[PDB]
């Protein structure tokens, strides 16, 4: 997800997972500005979808204890496209 | 040409007690010349009474002649044509946030000097010359080792320049010395020729006229919709063959976005993964490898544009359409 | 007209807004159409552009900022494409969603339109009158000044159905003030009234037969009371979209049917919402949607921020040449809202392109009466407050026209006409109800 603007100026950044990830890296110390491409994975633990989003490299590291959230990927990523694919 | 009031035309609704309409008052001169002498697109012309001593330092062309009356020029029946000097342009830009100005960082020029339309062009023709000019996107200096690493990795010549201005001066000089007949590129017409022309304007490039074949020492007064007319007039002499314009799009209905990689895949059945080069990134001022990869992407874009131009038969199809309609070749290519 | 909404027709109206404002700008600033180009595509020459203010994302936060706006172009201008705005080079401005604007700018890299300067839409021409008409009005007034009273709903409190304050006001206007005209805005029986909303409507001991519908409640509660208004006082009834008596809940709103309200013909006139009308020479512009509360600005610059909000909003209304320029319409979350019928936004434009001499836009905000761009803008406030305390109403007294006193300005031309100067001649009082 590409950031059109600064994450701190995004309207409703609490709903965009990419904005949450970018702000997490900002608070961590790493720099991120407009145009930066945020690669993330929705993870499993109520927390919001954006709150559970973490950067891709963080999820790869097994010792971090992070896995793709089934519900989200089975509903919004797999269920959503097929229903238009097999509508008729 | 009249001694006085040459720019004043007769309105069709001219008041008179003997006539009540006038046709042809606002005739265009090219239209009159083409209509009267029955010229049908590019063809051989027999020209009698050519004055070889009248024209002094008026063009970038090798031979300069003139005629006193258009009736001295008649079209011939020869079907063959000379080989065309084609030049492929790939332009890499940089978005300046301060003034919101689009700035040129590099050019790759690929030369095809014997492109013959009488015979099919072969697949994967190689250029007779390949050169790339670059300027530093951030500082006045490049990352160290750029010249040797470019010699060791990149095909063709690579020339380094300290700033943009000398870089476009060298571009203009190379265009003059090459003297190509057709300029090849992707989305040149309404993006990259605009960027190029206005960067030549902003940096006050004195040899800017070399993008066409006429020699002008100064820009038009109103340079600064008329922009399209001004650039098309400046470029006159070198046909602009754009593969993604309306003409190029009409020959490739099987594309959807007409991006350079998509056109490459659709027309040549080859895959190229596009790199999103952003020169605003600070890494391009100290990382030589990133700069070399960006230049390689520019170069491969240039040859991909040239190859897609040859494959879809843009030049030959536009030519034939021009001979069939009787208009100018440039109008068919860019209209 | 029925309750139909067509996306193509609404889009046609929204396009026509931009086209008409483009032609108006070209005429006012004497600019050729070749000077105007498409701002959504990259150009390296500075161009003129006209469009609508919209959020840069269709799903946008309730609060906008100067870094999150776009310009929507017309069908001919930019094939309907929307371009982000770069306003870093503009220090002073005030925008709102649905405003039509004119820009001198430059789209260099394709993703941002940089505004270098603003092209303020010119203020509409004021109405004019001939000498003969002004002398006829002079004779009509018999020397004395013109008195017009304006009241706005709600007329009874939230916890009862008492119109005792209304009866007091009617007696006052009948026997002391004695105005020429009285303009009453809705809502009369507001349908968002919590007792009406919850069905908590009690038996009324003062009615022989209880009402069975809100319409009969109006006929039994208001119409006796309104009938006591003196017949020498012509009164104007202007609805609101929340009026229960109206069967047209969309703005622009058709006028009430006077016969259905059982009000006598002698001095009762029902006018549409909005409506523009003349009282003697005076041009009235009346709209019953709270533009002042609804229009939320994005602002940069100390100069504009130091200005009163009300003057800025009134100048916006004048420039947009339409009484409710915000879009999309405001919403009350579902309970009520603007209820804009976008297909007929033509009817809410200034009639004939003239800027009304006095513009009345009632608001839930505090009552105010102000002169902005030589136009008197009046908000008389609500007649009665929620708790039942005294509200307010506005009295407009205008000096009788006189060609000799000089306060009317002659307009040069072969045919002599005179600009009304109401702001020079009108005194507006906001009186506790």
């Amino acid at each position: 997800m590409k950031l059109s603007k600064d994450p701190k100026a995004y309207p409703g950044g609490k709903n965009m997972p990419a904005v949450q990830v970018a702000l997490r890296m900002r608070k961590a110390g790493r720099v991120v500005k407009a145009g930066s491409v945020i690669t993330f994975v929705i993870t499993k633990q109520a927390l919001s979808v954006a709150e559970r989003a973490h950067a891709l490299n963080e999820v790869m590291i097994k010792s971090n204890n992070l896995i793709p959230d089934p519900q989200y990927y089975l509903e919004k990523q797999i269920f959503a496209p097929v229903e238009r694919l097999l509508e008729r | 040409q009249t001694p006085k009031s040459s720019r004043d035309t007769i309105p069709s609704d001219l008041s008179s007690d003997t006539f009540y309409h006038v046709f042809g008052g606002n005739s265009n001169i090219f239209e009159s010349f083409v209509i009267q002498n029955r010229i049908m697109g590019p063809c051989w012309l027999d020209i009698k009474g050519a004055d070889f001593n009248s024209i002094r330092n008026a063009s970038h062309c090798a031979v300069e002649v003139s005629v006193d009356k258009p009736q001295n020029i008649t079209p011939t029946t020869t079907k063959t044509m000379p080989n065309l000097r084609c030049l492929s342009l790939s332009i890499q830009t940089l978005m300046n946030p301060k003034e919101n100005k689009q700035e040129i960082v590099s050019i790759t020029l690929s030369a095809y000097r014997n492109i013959s339309l009488d015979s099919p062009i072969p697949e994967n023709i190689k250029p007779d010359d390949l050169c790339t000019l670059v300027r530093p996107p951030q500082s006045t200096s490049f990352p160290l080792g750029l010249a040797a690493l470019a010699k060791q990795k990149l095909p063709g010549r690579v020339r380094l320049f300290n700033n943009e201005k000398a870089m476009l001066s060298c571009f203009c000089a190379m265009l003059k010395v090459e003297d190509p007949d057709v300029i090849i590129g992707h989305r040149l017409q309404n993006v990259y020729l605009d960027v190029l022309a206005h960067r030549m304007h902003d940096l006050n490039i004195p040899t800017f006229s070399s993008i066409g074949r006429r020699l002008r020492r100064t820009w038009p007064e109103k340079f600064g919709n008329m922009n399209h007319f001004f650039i098309s007039d400046i470029c006159s002499g070198r046909l602009i063959c754009d593969i993604a314009n309306e003409m190029g799009q009409s020959l490739t209905p099987k594309c959807q976005s007409w991006d350079l990689s998509e056109m490459y895949q659709v027309t040549c059945e080859k895959e190229h993964k596009p790199l999103d080069i952003d020169y605003q990134n600070p890494q391009y001022q100290n990382d030589v490898n990133s700069m070399t990869m960006a230049l390689q992407e520019n170069i491969t874009n240039c040859m991909i544009s040239a190859e897609v131009s040859y494959r879809i038969q843009l030049l030959t199809l536009t030519k034939q359409l021009t001979n069939l309609a009787g208009n100018a070749w440039a109008q068919t290519l860019g209209g | 007209r029925t309750m139909r909404q067509n996306l193509q027709e609404a889009s046609d109206v929204l396009d026509d807004q931009i086209e008409s404002f483009t032609k108006i700008i070209q005429n006012h600033y004497k600019l050729s159409p070749n000077d105007f180009a498409d701002p959504t595509i990259q150009s390296q020459s500075e161009i003129y552009a006209v469009g609508r203010i919209v959020p840069d994302s269709p799903t946008y936060d309730k609060f906008l900022n100067p870094e999150s706006l776009s310009l929507e172009t017309s069908r001919m201008g930019g094939v309907g494409r929307r371009v982000r705005l770069d306003l870093s080079q503009v220090n002073e401005l005030s925008f709102f969603l649905g405003q039509i604007v004119a820009f001198k700018g430059k789209n260099a890299n394709g993703d941002y339109f940089t505004v270098n300067s603003i092209l303020p839409l010119p203020y509409p021409n004021s109405p004019v009158s001939t000498s003969q008409e002004l002398q006829e009005f002079q004779a009509n007034l018999e020397g004395s000044s013109l008195k017009v009273i304006v009241t706005c709903g709600p007329y009874f409190a939230n916890d009862n159905f008492s119109l005792e304050l209304l009866q007091e006001f009617i007696d006052s206007i009948n026997n002391e003030v004695k105005p020429h005209v009285l303009i009453m805005f809705g809502p009369f029986i507001d349908i968002t009234h919590p007792l009406i909303a919850s069905g908590k409507l009690p038996n009324f001991p003062q009615f022989k037969t209880q009402p069975k519908t809100l319409d009969e409640l109006f006929l039994k509660l208001f119409t006796p009371i309104l009938k006591t208004i003196s017949p020498h006082i012509q009164t104007v009834l202007i609805p609101s979209t929340k009026d229960a008596i109206s069967n047209h809940a969309a703005y622009p709103q058709a006028s009430l049917i006077r016969k259905a309200l059982q009000l006598p013909k002698r001095n009762f006139k029902c006018m549409a919402n909005p409506s523009s009308f003349q009282i003697n020479e005076i041009y009235f512009g009346c709209s019953n949607v709270d533009t002042f509360k609804d229009l939320k600005e994005v602002i940069k610059g100390g100069t504009t921020s130091s200005r009163y909000r009300l003057d800025r909003v009134s100048e916006h209304i004048l420039q947009q040449r339409r009484y409710y320029p915000i879009f999309p319409g405001s919403i009350r979350t579902h309970i009520s809202g603007a209820d804009l019928d976008v297909s007929y936004l033509g009817l809410t434009e200034f009639v004939g392109g003239f800027s009304p001499d006095i513009m009345i836009i009632p608001s839930e905000l505090q009552h105010f009466a102000r002169v902005v761009q030589n136009v008197v803008v009046i908000n008389p406030g609500r007649f009665i407050r929620a708790t039942g305390n005294r509200g307010s109403y506005a009295q407009i007294t205008v000096q009788c026209p006189d060609l000799e006193d000089g306060k009317l300005t002659l307009v040069e031309g072969e045919e002599p006409v005179y600009l009304h100067n109401v702001w020079k001649r009108a005194r507006v009082d906001l009186i506790a109800s």
